[PDB]
């Protein structure tokens, strides 16, 4: 459309910004003499300027000429162009109330501490719902000394001493898992100042004063709180076009932190908005996720979405119901029963049928015959079919798991039947042994968990349906 | 540093060593049994699964995972909903599940 | 061999690539000098070494054996304004509300840097008695976002900054994200959108 | 065309505790809003002009719950719990009903307490019931007809709103209303004395014994 | 000698015309050309000035309803003229398999299908101009970027809708033509 | 002419060129009097799960792992 | 362990139209009954009690399967929204700022009545009528939740919240919300807490159009 909604789309959709560039004098004059033509003459007033300025000795004229004297002459062309926007004003809303209550992340996990201390410590965060009237903050007490903080002088004494014994335990991980320095950092080495405040003495509702003292494009302004960690208020993109004018190095704000985080997984673990001033009237691009950190130590990515709470990888959807579907009737155990039953009847022909290849016959007591190990099975063995080499299955099985006993005595008695229906030819009805027993009895067993579960679902799908709950996992 | 049991992160709640006031109450006598031995069972839970380990081990491995958790006798696990684990069964193994819908 | 996601997104999807920043996109210029000194701080009443800043008034502090009102500015400062919209250019701070109910929600404890500086921007000896004008920024007026061609010399004989868009403002340093300018006359035709992913041979202007 | 039953005694003469306002406010109020409306809804013929059952599940397409479901399985819900309550309930089973209720819920001084708790720990407005389990799922299937031995067991199952438990598989034998309706003008907001006094004399083990050889019967029919 | 694969071009006319050729190659040399003169209709031209076929039909599946051939950025293109040209997809857009083209090669007067004719013509319509091989699949994968496995060295509909594609792109804005002369275009026996 | 570039990622406009694509369904844009291209250095990858994937906005990754073959 | 907090007027402010007896027992039993068993839950527990409010009811409540703590929380955390969401004598009309944004999004406030009242009219069994905003589309619209479903889970700011649980409206109107409905929108509601709301989320949304540079 016209250059006053595409221009639009630019803005809202691409990001797009007139950040005004520091051209220097030789490339200044490029694009104010490009205008008029090839060659021609130069008559376009301020590119004549342009022109004139790229000899040194007329600029010196030019800034004495108008003063400044020299290193303000440099500094005045960083200068913002264009809607100078008029000066910020913060009102406020009425008095700042306070409560001074002990965060409720305390102690730290794997910190130990006298439970009655802190069941002391705790009345005070459920005293955090009274309010109060402008009516008896008229009685203001007024006499500089005599504060009745209490449960707060305990939680700073507990936290004195978790600061004096931790303290070099800190610093010598955050030198071990994070390799270089980053606002949102510990702040380890050299620029560790004693006394400092730790990641346990913030909480989410204080309100907080700090100087500003890095701005950045993509993340926002870091402001130094007073802890090892600094804060991190949320900026991004072209938004900084406006901000940028009311926000400058070295401004003392007031602001209220949002959430604090673990500094190992999340990148910034302190979280603020601006209090004074205020930008929210400014601010138009927001971060969805906070940002984290992908470690080589996270071997699993669905254990990752856990830590930082982000929605799953997505799969393609199946399309069937998952909830009319074949039961499942196999068992694990099935498939080494197979091998055990395999192993007994492959020992035992090559024993009684054939007693004397192994001189006696001590299937009650037998030992191994070769060493066997747990870890180790590569059974392929190309088994061929006159035609080309492809994998069988030929396992090992030694003894240790095997009872011989049980098929011992067992065979004996089935041999005696087809031995005596020889005479009288009564069908010989034998069609399952011990361990064909047991494979119907596991894969039984492993019916009926099939059969709860999908009874479970059928309770499940209704109530979640009644009520709105989702079926399938998000994402 | 310690890192979060992988028995909590799937939120699984585990009450190891179970008191016996705890299990009347909760009547883990009338739950189907279910056996093993030497196994390897993938299972992808499309409900809540109150289990009684009655002797043995399991070592849990969610999928895709590189670690594992591990039970024994005595153990309450709930693995939940959505869950895709890859229990690994070593030598017997004995249980008492009793599935649970939204509820109780 | 690290680096920074970068999503283009902007609420459009065409096809949807993404950058990667690594050291060898962004540097940072070296130490300088400007000012860092703009400040509104208050009077401290060191109460356990916690801070209980107040300025005006003297120490106000209150019953139910917890609280410090540490109150400041407020609608005293106000001339007949309005409580809903029409105030959301220069919003107000902390809006729990107090207007129509008439009742003050205690905030949190005021747990922060402690600061000083007592003698202003005169800690050793220094002082600014002159005239209202002759007043701006120092040698970090340099802004967000703002391109910084080549051979740019902040100060006299000083860094000579590179090619790129400025990063961070830290209080002395500047990161620069590097860039390449390119001449383009009237008449030219630019070949791709805004932020147009710009591959390795792909041309830019016939 | 579906009527609105009279409860099959008199409101005043069940009033030692339980006061008539409830029988005139849990019912007459909501039970005949349910009636009506359902009717209303089934006025034209929607192939359901007068079917058995008040059709329920043919509503209920395996979730995705039609309009007419939310009310005629409330109504049917109100219809049977009515009928579950006698001036005077105290009492307890007898033959056949205290034998299954031994064989499955430890002994009858264990079930009366496992079903408050069933009635007691649910969220919001429901229902809870004693049912009579059943078999037959759908197809897909193993061995489903599970060659083993009688289960056929007795379970108490407490579900949520308008949910029923024939929806899936179940046999209702016996049904307890916990929406806060239908005790708050005696009770305010306390479920436990409300469940409480309601299993101490207020329910007819009869009807239960006649719902259980029914259930009994139909399993019977199933089978052949 | 050429490679298989899609070569673009353009050899201006004496009006002042630009000719937005697509030519394709196969192994054997079966040129199956797409044209657009001014936003104009894309035809397979497939040797002279003759048979100019318009439509992208399948000989099996090709959705030419909708629903797959807005792929890039539009398939109005003329759309079917009068919403249809004729008729619509069923399983030609005229039935009789490949519209009423499908046995339109030479003849003594009117074509009527037959089994000799259909062998014929089955050199020009798959077997002669759809064998591109490896180098040919190879080529059109490059060209096109787009993922097939490359085992799959025959004439699939997402190729000439890419093709198509491309070709009407060149007009707007972005695009270049290929050299006949280049060395990645040509191969050693 | 043409250019031929020789960095990747990105261009920045930032004055005096229009903001509507000329042949609609395009990408040439049109100079009025001059300007300057610039090139934010960057790594640009091609992925077409990105809207789901993990890898958010501003997270730091080393691109030989797990998560950078999600994208890639 | 967060103490009660204590609606903003007395509990006979609202005697015309909801009864004292009603807010004592919907405040003094229910709501502390609540918060008691949260309490007793929450002793256990010491990392559910090193998180925030919010947090409690975004974390017990999974992504979808609650925990044996999502019930009593949101229940907590609904019912102060329910009593910061009146004022004595209040009602009628909005008041600047709201009205835009009701009139742009819905069209005009006798719209949104009749929305609100079909929305609170559609809900079966015990649950929760809102007016909340929405993120990623900055559009207000009324939003329903059964049993204790908040809208934050899924990223929406409450402005108005309705209880429509059976336990609120028995003592005075019986078995038919269209009173209750109908007193908490006529001479119930507060505007101004809505307004207060609405002005605190814009800090988190911003319901706006950018200065774009004419350049
Ligand atoms: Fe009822």
């Amino acid at each position: 459309e016209t250059e006053e909604e595409a221009r639009k789309r630019n803005w809202v959709e691409r990001g797009w910004a007139p950040w005004e560039e520091i051209l220097s004098p030789e490339a200044d004059f490029a694009r104010k003499s490009l205008n008029e033509g090839e060659e021609v003459a130069l008559k376009n007033p301020d590119t004549i300027e342009a022109f004139k300025m790229l000899k040194p000795s007329y600029r010196k004229k030019k800034m004495e000429e108008m003063g400044l004297t020299e290193d303000e002459y440099y500094a005045r062309q960083f200068d913002i162009k264009g809607e100078i926007l008029d000066p910020l004003e913060t009102y406020w809303d009425g008095p700042l109330v306070v409560r001074h209550v002990a965060p409720r992340d305390w102690p730290p996990p794997g910190w130990e501490v006298d439970r009655k201390e802190l069941e002391f410590i705790r009345e005070g965060h459920k005293m955090m719902a009274e309010r109060v009237d402008m009516k008896e903050l008229d009685n203001v007490i007024r006499e500089k000394e005599g504060m009745c903080m209490d449960r707060y002088k305990v939680f700073l004494k507990q936290y004195q001493e978790w600061v004096e014994f931790n303290k070099d335990k800190l610093e010598e991980e955050s030198y071990e898992h994070d390799q270089d320095y980053h606002p949102g950092r510990r702040k380890r080495g050299k620029d560790y100042e004693e006394g400092m405040y730790e990641l346990p003495f913030y909480y989410p509702g204080q309100i907080c004063l700090g100087k500003v003292t890095t701005l950045h494009l993509y993340q926002g302004a870091f402001v130094d709180v007073g802890g090892v960690y600094e804060g991190w208020v949320p900026i991004k993109g072209n938004d900084w076009y406006w901000i940028r004018q009311h926000i400058k190095v070295g401004m003392h704000v007031m602001v209220e932190i949002l959430a604090k985080r673990d500094p190992y997984r999340f990148r910034f673990p302190l979280e603020l908005r601006f209090v004074d001033p205020n930008i929210d009237h400014l601010l138009f691009q927001r971060f969805e996720y906070p940002p984290i950190f992908h470690r080589d130590e996270d071997t699993n990515l669905d254990e990752l979405r856990r830590d930082c709470r982000r929605p799953p990888f997505p799969r393609k959807d199946p399309g069937v119901k998952v909830e009319e579907e074949p039961l499942l009737s196999d068992h694990p155990y099935v498939d080494k029963l197979w091998q055990i039953n395999v192993a007994e009847q492959m020992i035992l022909d090559d024993m009684e049928a054939n007693p004397d290849k192994y001189k006696g016959k001590k299937l009650s007591e037998l030992t191994d015959e070769e060493e066997f190990d747990e870890e180790h099975s590569v059974e392929y063995t190309k088994v061929q079919y006159k035609k080309s080499l492809l994998p069988k299955t030929i396992l090992k099985t030694s003894v240790k798991e095997l009872d011989l006993e049980s098929a011992f005595a067992e065979r004996q008695l089935h041999n005696r039947l087809q031995k005596e229906a020889e005479e009288r030819g009564e069908d010989y009805k034998v069609d399952k042994l011990r361990r064909n027993i047991e494979m119907d009895e596991y894969d039984f067993i492993h019916w009926r968990r099939s059969f709860e579960e999908r009874e479970a679902l059928l309770r499940d799908i209704s109530c979640r349906q009644a009520l709105g709950l989702p079926l399938q996992e998000p994402g | 540093r310690i890192e979060k049991p992988l028995e909590e992160l799937y939120k699984i709640r585990v009450e190891r060593k179970v008191s016996p006031e705890r299990l009347n109450e909760l009547g883990v006598s009338r739950w189907t049994t279910w056996k093993t031995g030497k196994c390897r069972l993938p299972w992808d839970w499309h409900v809540d699964q109150l289990v009684y380990i009655e002797e043995g081990e399991v070592r849990v491995v969610p999928e895709g995972s590189k670690h594992y958790m591990s039970f024994k006798a005595g153990d309450l696990v709930r693995y939940p909903k959505w869950f895709e684990a890859d229990l690994w069964f070593n030598a017997f193994y004995q249980e008492r599940y009793s599935f649970r819908a939204y509820g109780d | 061999n690290q680096g920074t996601v970068r999503t283009l997104l902007g609420i459009n999807k065409e096809c949807q690539f993404f950058l990667i920043l690594s050291s060898s996109n962004c540097f940072r210029i070296g130490p300088f000098k400007g000012v860092k000194y703009p400040k509104e701080l208050i009077k401290k009443d060191p109460l356990i070494p916690i801070r209980n800043s107040f300025g005006p008034l003297g120490t106000a502090l209150q019953i139910a054996n917890f609280f410090s009102f540490y109150y400041l500015i407020t609608h005293n400062q106000i001339l007949v304004t309005n409580y809903l919209q029409l105030d959301n250019l220069k919003q107000t701070f902390q809006p729990f509300k107090f207007q129509y109910y008439l009742m003050d929600e205690n905030g949190r404890i005021y747990n922060p840097d402690p600061c000083s500086n007592i003698i202003f921007n005169p800690f050793k000896l220094n002082w600014y008695f002159l005239h209202y004008h002759f007043c701006e920024e120092t040698s970090t007026k340099i802004d967000l976002g703002q391109f910084v061609c080549e051979n740019v010399c902040i100060t006299k004989k000083g860094t000579h900054l590179k090619s790129g868009q400025v990063l961070i403002v830290q209080f002395d340093s500047v990161v620069i994200r590097s860039a390449k300018p390119y001449l383009a006359t009237p008449g030219a035709t630019l070949h791709g959108h805004y932020g147009e992913i710009i591959y390795e041979g792909d041309t830019l202007v016939t | 065309k579906f009527d609105l039953n009279p409860p099959p005694y008199p409101i005043d003469a069940l009033e030692p505790h339980m006061s008539k306002q409830t029988f005139e406010y849990h019912w007459g109020k909501h039970h005949r809003a349910y009636v009506d409306n359902l009717n209303k809804q089934i006025v034209g013929t929607e192939l359901d002009g007068l079917p058995l059952e008040e059709v329920v599940r043919i509503t209920y397409n395996k979730g995705d719950m039609l309009p007419a479901f939310n009310n005629a399985a409330q109504a049917w819900n109100h219809e049977f719990f009515w009928e579950s309550m006698k001036p005077g309930g105290g009492g307890k089973p007898s033959g056949e009903l205290l034998a299954q209720i031994e064989k499955d819920f430890g002994s009858f001084e264990a079930f009366t307490t496992e079903f408050k708790t069933a009635a007691a720990t649910q969220f919001g407005s429901g229902w809870a019931w004693l049912v009579y389990k059943a078999n037959k799922l759908d197809v897909g299937n193993a061995v489903n007809p599970k060659p083993s031995e009688d289960d056929k067991k007795l379970v108490v199952v407490k579900s949520p709103n308008a949910v029923n438990p024939l929806v899936w598989d179940y046999y209702p034998i016996l049904t307890v209303d916990v929406w806060e309706h239908a005790y708050y003008l005696d009770f305010q907001n306390r479920r436990p004395d409300y469940l409480s006094i309601f299993m101490e004399n207020l329910v007819s083990w009869d009807a239960v014994n006649a719902r259980y050889e029914a259930a009994k019967a139909f399993a019977t029919e199933r089978e052949e | 000698l050429q490679s298989p694969g899609i070569y673009y071009r353009s050899e201006l006319d004496h009006n002042g015309i630009s000719v937005y050729t697509g030519t394709i190659i196969s192994d054997w040399g079966g040129r199956s050309e797409l044209e657009i003169d001014r936003k104009a209709r894309i035809w397979a031209r497939v040797s002279r000035k003759q048979k100019i076929s318009i439509l992208v039909l399948s000989s099996a599946m090709g959705s030419n309803l909708r629903e797959i051939l807005d792929n890039v950025c539009y398939p109005e293109i003329f759309l079917s003229f009068l919403n249809d040209k004729e008729k619509k997809k069923i399983g030609s857009k005229e039935n009789a398999i490949l519209e009423f083209y499908q046995q339109f090669a030479c003849v003594g007067g009117d074509p009527v299908f037959s089994e000799s004719l259909c062998k014929d013509l089955q050199k020009k319509f798959f077997q002669q101009r759809c064998e591109l091989g490896r180098i040919g699949r190879r080529n059109m994968n490059r060209r096109l970027n787009l993922d097939i496995p490359e085992n799959n060295t025959f004439l699939l509909p997402r190729d000439i809708l890419a093709a198509a594609d491309h070709l009407i792109g060149m007009k707007f804005g972005m695009g270049t033509l290929d050299d006949m002369n280049h060395l990645k275009h040509k191969r050693i026996r | 002419k043409h250019i031929y570039s020789d960095s990747e990622g990105e261009m920045h406009w930032s004055t005096d060129v229009y903001h509507a694509p000329e042949f609609t369904y395009g990408n040439v844009h049109l100079l009025p009097k001059t300007s300057h291209l610039w090139v934010l250095s960057g790594k640009p990858y091609r992925s077409s799960v990105v809207p789901f994937s993990l890898s958010k906005d501003q997270d730091q990754m080393n691109t030989h792992s797990l998560s950078f073959e999600q994208i890639y | 362990y967060y103490g009660l907090k204590k609606p903003p007027y007395n509990l006979d402010a609202l005697e015309p139209y909801m009864s004292q007896k009603t807010l004592e027992s919907h405040w003094g039993v229910q709501h502390r009954n609540y918060l008691e068993a949260l309490n007793r839950h929450l002793s256990r527990s010491d990392t559910l009690y090193g998180h925030t409010m919010d947090e409690l009811v975004k974390v017990t409540y999974n992504y979808g399967n609650p925990l044996p703590e999502f019930n009593d929380a949101a229940q907590v955390w609904n019912h102060d929204f329910f009593w910061e969401s009146m004022q004595p004598g209040g009602g009628e009309s909005p008041t600047l700022g709201l009205l835009q944004q009701i009139e742009k999004d819905f069209g005009s406030f006798p719209n949104f009545k009749e929305k609100f009242i079909e929305a609170a009219m559609t809900l079966f069994g015990s649950g929760w009528v809102w007016l909340v905003l929405k993120r990623k589309e900055k559009q207000l619209a009324v939003v329903k939740t059964s049993n204790a479903v908040t809208p934050i889970l899924w990223d929406d700011i409450p402005i108005i919240c309705l209880d429509l649980w059976e336990h609120a409206y028995y003592l005075d109107y019986k078995n038919d919300r269209a009173e209750y409905v109908n007193v908490f929108m006529n001479h119930l509601v507060s505007w101004h807490a809505a307004t207060a709301r609405l002005a605190r989320a814009q800090a988190f949304v911003n319901l706006g159009e950018p200065k774009i540079p004419v350049a």
